[PDB]
């Protein structure tokens, strides 16, 4: 049941290694159910890792 | 005489002395959370030359019954020892009863033969019990000469008081799911000096499948990302 | 009361009828005579009921609290060495007969204990009332090194001779099957004997049965 | 069942048959009874098996624990006074009959006899069980001095052999167990090598 | 010591024992013996002090035997001593009983070394007043001697003393070349030893009790002929 | 030397261990006994409120000890919980002998006859805990009786065993009447003098815990009042305080 | 034999989250009755009631103990006894005397204090658990009973006619035994209630 | 006062009796190294003679337990033989009670057990005496265990008691923390030069007696005068 959150910070780690931005961003708008079912400190710190992949590389600081 | 004994006018000098002793410096936080229980302590080891695998500070007295403890180990061997004993014979005398929550009660209450005979000297360890095999998850603490406290969170260690501040501050709270273990583990930190990792640490969880102690792959899996 | 083990490839097999009399009566149809002792041990009993479940009992619960003070798997030796000086103590008067079986770190052991303390270790055991068409069908038809499926037919067909050729055992048929790695209770794995319909509605209606006085007494 | 127990030059040899009756059927065909009480002693039973299986255990508790304290293997003098001191104390509680052999450095080749009763002996052979009664004559006349290894090897295992045929509570297969300086060596003769003696009686 | 030092239960701050470091005391307080393993046996030997010529012959003899083949030449507290004797005395009868043959001298020794450390170990009871020899032989084992001190264990001893003067003893013990000299001159030569140690330049006359065990006596741990060994006593005088 | 206990007396000739004992049972706890027709009621102080415990044991002071009677603590845990146990195996094995109810009075004669050999013989220490009893027989119908640690009970009709024990007994004694004392006032006496003699105001249902044994149709009935009925109990007192504050 | 010393019949049977436990009223020596107003079933609860058979003194011997003992127990843990473990109690009381025993046949009828789960056992005299899902009996015409009942019982049966079978069983099998009878006290337990029928039987 | 006299608890809320206990052991002169390595468990001590009148056949500290496990004492010796009595009761009371032979870390626990009762009560003391004994367990590998005076049994792969056991630990330590697993050999080398480091004699080969406990070779190999000196010889080389 927790192979779709190994399968999300998959597919994060994947978007992080080729640059992508508004994949990122809707896989991060999408996956709030996922977080709102689980750990609330595994949930936390997935959005955490999330959100500084994004930030890190496009810089799209209109958006950030 | 043979028993707990030396109570002055007012006080009792020896048990006081024994709770001083207790104040330890294992850490060993407690946290009842509605699914169930976590028991966390610190093993924190001299030297590398010791083992982690080798001698344990969580011990599962039976099915959904696990144990931490406070200073002097060796007294909490044979402490453990007499309640394993004691939780079996009930579970003999009372056949399948699956006890553990109705059992968990029942042997706090049987940890008399903990104190109340203290047996000479008394114990010097102060000890957190889980149990849910009731349905809902109990806490208990024996100490060196009281009784069951029926605890909801609270720490037993050198720092205990500012770490009991810490879980009533971060809101041990009703609502908390099973994975509380993270703020047990943030609790132990405040109580902690190094970079605690699998072996350094050690939690049990009782929760109503039963007692499990937390493997090195699991406790490094949860300290990850804290 | 008919029981019997064998030792397979990859560990035991226990099979038990469900046949607990009362002198000439039949008093239990589903008398579990398979005791659980350790997670990779089990024990089926026969002779005085009450004597094989108190001590079977007291057995598992002394090998529960070893295990949990080694941290290891218990052991078949263990729990036979157990089982013998708490029978050899009493010379006997434990009238429980048991067939122990189990898999340990060195290997499936089953083994038989006779109610005056006497013990072996074999690959097929066989124990009360009617162990002797059982131990007689595992003569004919066994074979070393048999596989799962093979050996708990040979317990089923070991256990289906006992309860049809001795009438004090039967009504169901309770079988275990362990190894290194499974631990599988089967309950009633084969019911050869079914009670007939009742033919007619032998039931009687309310208004009958005249009572002389009734009290009753509501709860909360 | 027989059990029997010769001493030879550097070493002894016994032999035991595999079956244990109870009534008049056979509990247990395949009955291991040469249990070692330590590495280079071995005793044979006979009677209440749980009686003979407890007694053994006991004495290898007991021996164990002194050769461990002593730092040196026990003699076989030594085990035999523990089996004759244990079936005595019981005697009126236990009824077993027990065949003591092994080597140690002391003394060589050893064997004592311990039946019923509590009585310690040191015999050139010994023989007890049911089926013993049924072969004495064969075992004192066909038996010589200073026979080697394989002499009272071949010698006993037809004295087993014997008495499982003629003796109804005996059967099975034979155990032999050869005892040394160099170890004990334990081999099961069963079936077609079973050393036989026919009676083809004349119509 | 002062607080300490008043019963064996109570350890020293730097742990110790001062219940049996007195008791010791006692043992270098009183007289002296020795015991030397002759090639094929062992020699004992022990200056009695005749404290008054009113005693008979020699008696409360520091020899005694605790087993056919086993000796025990004792120093220290005498009563005590004579209840430890009995004491090897019965543990050496129900050794025979149980294991039957006889028991060897290394078990033996070390199973009256743990019941005397046992006497040491609690507070109630305290520790022996007494060291003593055990001594042995037989065919298979050769000769074997244990030294068991108030408190400590048994060790393997070629040659040794115990009592009032150890060292001066030791000294001269290790001068003498055992392990190929029989127990004829080695029963000479440690009445010559006793009697280099001093026997009246402070005290009274003393009586020269020696005790043999080997081949020459096929186990049988006896007292040697007195009347015959007087001119042992002689050739240690010169 | 080796330490010897003292169960002896004083050169007047006073037991000075059990009356400092004694003492000390003033020391930690509060609880009350009220005695009234139809209904005779025990309040206790609850004294740690720590936000963290979960209170599941249901009781803390109060002990149901058998089915005619309930006691109340006062001393150190230690000694109490192993009394109350000896409490209810006595009160149990007269169950057994007589098949009968046992008499209030004669459970407490026996629970004072142990803690009288407990200061009598041996070097043992005495049983540091005075405790209350109410109960109910067929002879005497609603008893409570108070126990010390000398094992010299009483009793009583209306006392109390805590800290301020002296003024909560004079704030009985002034607001006290026998015959006319019926449940309902009765608890409103109890809850007024454990809100004297706990100092803070507006006292917490958390905070006191007391339990009412009642006589229903031929059965006892020993009712613990929960939460809410306390609440409301101090609601009503509330109300009475008011109106008699503001009427003058 | 001893068993029959005094008579004496229990049954106990499972309904529809229901159960009914009954018993003879008889109490005698070999022959004659002494009274015919005995006590067998004794309610260890409010939703649970045990019967027993055998010697009328180990009868209420064992009663009383087993009283003791749960009241004992219900007092040091302060929740409702579960069936189950009064059963399990039982059968350890009987086998403290294992060389010495109650000659007593206990059953077990009741009701989970919160499932309402039915349940009914039955134990011999050393103390082994029978435990079933349709009926247990004990006592001098055992037999009686087990014939009655596996022809009379039919499986989820209202509590009417769980008494109405019940009461059968148990009236025509103490009119076929020679020393128990005179009576039959029935107590039925639903989920609220407790109805207690004393059935018109063959006094003789 | 009576708190350091007696085995009860500190005003300060220490338990001094068994502090000075511990110290007990530093008391008599001796050292002792124990190294798990990577299949074997090769325990040291160093054989203080004082005189050849003793008989060095006989003056050992390191014993056999039971056929697989091997114990050295340090502290008084007294003290020492009955521990090892005790631990060979142990061993042959559990063999006859269930059928496999103890694992060494049950019987540490066994002995530790003993000795907490000691500490325990009033009215006996500790013994004076911590025991390192080490064996082959299967699906272990080596395992080696200390007990001590107290009751707390642990200690693992690298472990020393006795006077200077703080270097030897110390020393160790380095060792252990440099990743390198000892073979057969390494081990024992290490464990002699971790003493000799200690104890600069260089180690002529009949001042130690060394213990070894392989797992293609099971039991207790008190080396002899050849082995040690052929182990010496390789190292210093």
């Amino acid at each position: 049941v927790q192979v779709k959150e190994q399968s999300i910070l998959e597919l994060g780690s994947l978007l992080a290694k080729t640059g992508q931005a508004a994949e990122l961003g809707g896989l991060l708008k999408y996956v709030r159910p996922f977080l709102n079912s689980i750990s609330k400190a595994k949930a936390a710190r997935l959005v955490r890792s999330l959100l500084d992949l994004f930030l890190d590389m496009e810089a799209a600081t209109g958006q950030e | 005489f043979s028993l707990t004994t030396f109570s002055p006018s007012g006080k009792l000098v020896q048990i006081e002395y024994a709770l001083a002793a207790v104040a330890g410096g294992a850490p060993s936080v407690g946290i009842k959370a509605a699914n169930g229980v976590v028991l966390a302590t610190e093993k924190k080891q001299k030297s590398i030359l010791y083992d982690e695998r080798s001698v344990h500070k969580v011990e599962p007295i039976t099915k959904h019954i696990g144990l931490v403890y406070s200073g002097m180990g060796p007294d909490y061997r044979v402490l453990v020892h007499r309640a394993r004993k004691l939780a079996q014979q009930y579970y003999l005398v009372y056949q399948e009863p699956i006890p553990t929550a109705q059992l968990v009660q029942r042997v706090a209450s049987v940890m008399q033969e903990y104190t109340q005979s203290g047996g000479v000297r008394p114990f010097g360890v102060s000890l957190l019990i889980c149990g849910w095999n009731e349905g809902r998850p109990y806490l208990f603490q024996s100490d060196p000469s009281g009784a069951y406290f029926a605890w909801k969170a609270t720490a037993m260690g050198k720092n205990y008081v500012n770490g009991k501040t810490f879980l009533e501050k971060r809101y041990n709270e009703d609502l908390e799911l099973e994975d509380a273990i993270h703020t047990a583990i943030l609790t132990l930190k405040e109580s902690f000096e190094g970079q605690m990792t699998e072996d350094n640490i050690e939690v049990g969880i009782c929760n109503e499948a039963g007692f499990r102690r937390l493997t090195p792959t699991e406790v490094k899996d949860y300290l990850a990302a804290i | 009361t008919t029981i019997a083990g064998v030792v397979y490839k990859d560990g035991i097999v226990l099979g038990a009828d469900t046949r607990a009399t009362e002198g000439m009566v039949v008093a239990d149809k589903n008398c579990s005579k398979i005791h659980f002792i350790s997670p990779n041990i089990y024990c089926c009993g026969a002779g005085t009921a009450a004597d094989t479940d108190m001590t079977t009992q007291l057995i598992s619960s002394n090998l529960e609290l070893h295990s949990l003070s080694t941290g290891r798997l218990p052991r078949v030796v263990t729990a036979n060495r157990m089982l013998k000086q708490m029978l050899f103590r009493y010379q006997g008067y434990i009238g429980a007969a048991l067939v122990l079986g189990g898999v340990d770190v060195t290997g499936p052991h089953l083994y038989s204990i006779y109610p005056h303390g006497s013990t072996d270790k074999l690959p097929y055991v066989t124990m009360g009332s009617g162990s002797l068409a059982a131990m007689a069908v595992f003569e004919d038809k066994f074979r070393p090194d048999m596989e799962e499926e093979e050996a708990k037919n040979l317990v089923s067909e070991a256990i289906a001779a006992g309860i049809f050729n001795d009438l004090g055992s039967g009504s169901n048929i309770d079988l275990c099957v362990i190894s290194k790695n499974k631990l599988d209770f089967l309950r009633p794995y084969t019911v050869p004997n079914k009670k007939g319909t009742r033919l007619g509605r032998y039931r009687c209606e309310k208004g009958t049965t005249a009572v002389l006085t009734e009290k009753i007494t509501p709860l909360e | 069942t027989t059990i029997m127990a010769v001493q030879f030059d550097g070493g002894v040899v016994l032999g035991a048959d595999s079956r244990t009756t109870t009534g008049s059927y056979i509990a247990n065909r395949v009955t291991d009874k040469l249990t070692p009480i330590h590495d280079r002693i071995f005793c044979c039973r006979s009677g209440s098996a749980a009686d003979t299986q407890a007694v053994a255990d006991a004495v290898t508790y007991q021996l164990g624990f002194h050769s461990i304290e002593l730092n040196e293997p026990p003699l076989v003098h030594t085990a035999a006074s523990l089996f004759k001191e244990m079936c005595y104390r019981y005697r009126e509680d236990l009824m077993a009959g027990i065949i003591i052999a092994g080597w140690d450095p002391q003394e060589g080749g050893q064997v004592y006899s311990v039946p019923m009763g509590g009585m310690m002996v040191r015999q050139s052979f010994a023989i007890g069980g049911s089926g013993s009664s049924y072969i004495y004559g064969y075992v004192d006349a066909t038996y010589r001095e200073g026979m080697t290894k394989e002499e009272c090897l071949q010698f006993t295992a037809n004295a087993l052999a014997l008495a499982m045929e003629r003796d109804g509570s005996s059967g099975g297969v034979i155990r032999l167990a050869a005892i040394a300086e160099s170890g004990v060596e334990r081999q099961v003769l069963l079936g077609d090598q079973i050393p036989k003696f026919a009676v083809a009686t004349l119509p | 010591g002062t607080g300490y030092d008043l019963s064996a239960s109570t350890f020293s701050p730097d742990g110790r024992v001062f219940q049996v470091e007195y008791a010791m005391k006692a043992v270098e307080n009183s007289s002296t013996a020795i015991g030397i393993r002759c090639k094929d046996g062992v020699v004992f030997g022990v200056e009695k002090l005749v404290l008054s010529k009113l005693y008979e012959e020699g008696s409360n003899k520091r020899l005694f035997n605790v087993d056919r083949h086993v000796g025990m030449a004792v120093a220290g507290l005498l009563a005590d001593a004579r209840s430890l004797a009995d004491i090897a005395r019965e543990e050496a009868s129900n050794f025979r009983s149980n294991f039957g043959y006889n028991i060897p001298l290394k078990h033996l020794a070390d199973r009256v070394a743990m019941y005397v450390h046992a006497y040491t170990l609690y507070s109630a009871v305290r520790p022996f007043g007494c060291s003593f020899m055990l001594g042995s032989y037989s065919v298979n084992d050769g000769a074997q001697l244990y030294m068991i001190d108030p408190s400590g264990v048994s060790y393997g001893y070629w040659g040794c003393a115990i009592g009032k003067a150890r060292q001066a003893a030791k000294t001269e013990i290790e001068k003498l070349q055992m392990k190929e000299m029989t127990c004829r001159d080695i029963v000479k030569e440690v009445a010559k030893i006793i009697y280099i140690v001093h026997d009246e330049v402070k005290d009274k006359a003393f009586e020269l009790e020696l005790s043999w065990v080997g081949e020459l006596t096929n186990g049988r741990h006896e007292i040697v002929p007195k009347d015959i060994r007087e001119e042992a006593e002689k050739y240690a005088k010169e | 030397r080796y330490d010897s206990r003292t169960t002896i007396f004083s050169p007047e000739g006073r037991l000075y261990q059990v009356e400092y004992a004694m003492e000390a049972i003033g020391h930690a706890g509060t609880c009350l006994g009220i005695l009234a027709n139809d209904g005779v009621l025990l309040a206790a102080e609850r004294r740690n409120i720590h936000k963290l415990l979960d209170e599941v044991f249901f009781s803390e002071k109060i002990y149901k000890l058998n089915e005619d009677m309930a006691c109340s603590v006062a001393g150190i845990t230690s000694d109490a919980n192993v009394l109350t146990n000896e409490l209810r195996l006595i009160a149990q094995r007269y169950l057994l002998q007589y098949q009968e109810p046992i008499p209030c009075e004669q459970l407490v004669t026996a629970l004072c006859d142990i803690k009288q050999a407990y200061t009598q013989f041996g070097g043992k220490r005495p049983f540091g805990v005075s405790l209350l009893y109410i109960g109910w027989d067929k002879h005497y119908g609603f008893q409570l009786y108070q126990s010390d640690p000398s094992g010299n009970y009483g009793g009583w009709k209306a006392t109390c065993i805590g800290n301020n024990s002296a003024a909560a007994v004079s704030m009985l004694k002034q607001d006290y009447k026998e015959g006319e004392m019926t449940l309902k006032s009765a608890l409103a006496l109890a809850i007024k003098v454990l809100n004297k003699t706990m100092d803070v105001s507006k006292l917490s249902a958390e905070k006191v815990e007391i339990a009412t044994l009642t006589r229903e149709n031929g059965k006892t009935v020993i009712r613990v009042l929960k939460q809410k009925e306390v609440e409301q109990l101090i609601k009503k007192h509330e109300e009475e305080e008011a109106k008699a504050e503001r009427e003058k | 034999s001893i068993m029959s010393y005094n008579g004496g019949a229990v049954m106990a049977m499972k309904g529809k989250n229901c159960v009914a436990i009954a018993a003879d009223r008889r109490f005698g020596i070999q022959a004659q009755m002494v009274t015919t107003d005995f006590q067998k079933i004794f309610p260890m609860g409010d939703r649970l009631y045990i019967g027993l058979a055998g010697l009328a003194t180990d009868v209420q011997t064992v009663a009383q103990r087993l009283k003791f003992r749960l009241n004992l127990y219900e007092l040091k843990e302060g929740r409702q006894i579960k069936p189950y473990t009064l059963m399990s109690m039982v059968a350890n009381l009987l086998y403290e005397k294992r060389f010495g025993p109650y000659y007593t046949e206990p059953v077990i009828a009741g009701l989970d204090p919160k499932t309402f789960k039915p349940f009914i056992c039955s134990l011999d005299l050393i103390g082994c658990p029978m435990v079933t899902d349709d009926f247990v009996v004990s006592g001098t015409c055992a037999e009686q009973m087990y014939g009655m009942c596996e022809s009379l019982w039919e499986p989820n049966m209202d509590p009417d006619h769980l008494f109405e079978t019940i009461s059968q069983a148990m009236l025509n099998a103490v009119d076929r035994d020679a020393v128990s009878g005179m009576g039959v006290i029935v107590h039925i337990i639903e989920k609220d209630k407790i109805t207690t029928r004393t059935l018109k039987a063959r006094m003789d | 006062g009576f708190d350091r006299h007696i085995t009860i608890f500190s005003p300060e809320g220490r338990l001094y009796q068994v502090e000075y206990a511990f110290k007990a052991i530093n008391q008599g002169g001796l050292t002792s190294v124990a190294v798990r390595g990577k299949d074997c468990a090769v325990i040291v001590t160093q054989k203080k003679v004082p005189d050849k009148l003793l008989d060095s056949s006989t003056v050992t500290h390191l014993f056999k337990i039971t056929e697989n496990i091997g114990c050295v004492m340090t502290g008084m010796t007294a003290d020492s033989r009955s521990q090892v009595q005790r631990a060979r009761y142990e061993a042959a009371n559990w063999k006859y009670k269930y059928g496999y032979e103890i694992p060494v870390d049950m019987l540490c626990k066994r002995i530790a057990d003993i000795s907490q009762v000691y500490t325990q009560n009033a009215e006996m003391r500790p013994l004076g005496c911590c025991m390192i004994l080490i064996g082959i367990d299967e699906e272990q590998g080596p395992q080696v265990y200390k007990c001590d005076p107290a009751g707390y049994y642990c200690g693992f792969k690298a472990t020393a008691a006795g006077v200077k056991q703080t270097e030897s630990t110390s020393f160790l330590e380095k060792k252990v923390k440099k990743k390198f697993d000892w073979t057969f050999e390494q081990t024992v080398e290490t464990a002699i030069t971790c003493l000799s480091t200690v104890l600069s004699i260089d180690f002529k080969p009949s001042e130690i007696e060394v213990g070894v406990v392989t797992v293609e070779n099971p039991k207790f190999r008190i080396l002899t005068e050849a082995e040690i000196d052929a182990h010496l010889v390789a190292l210093a080389e």
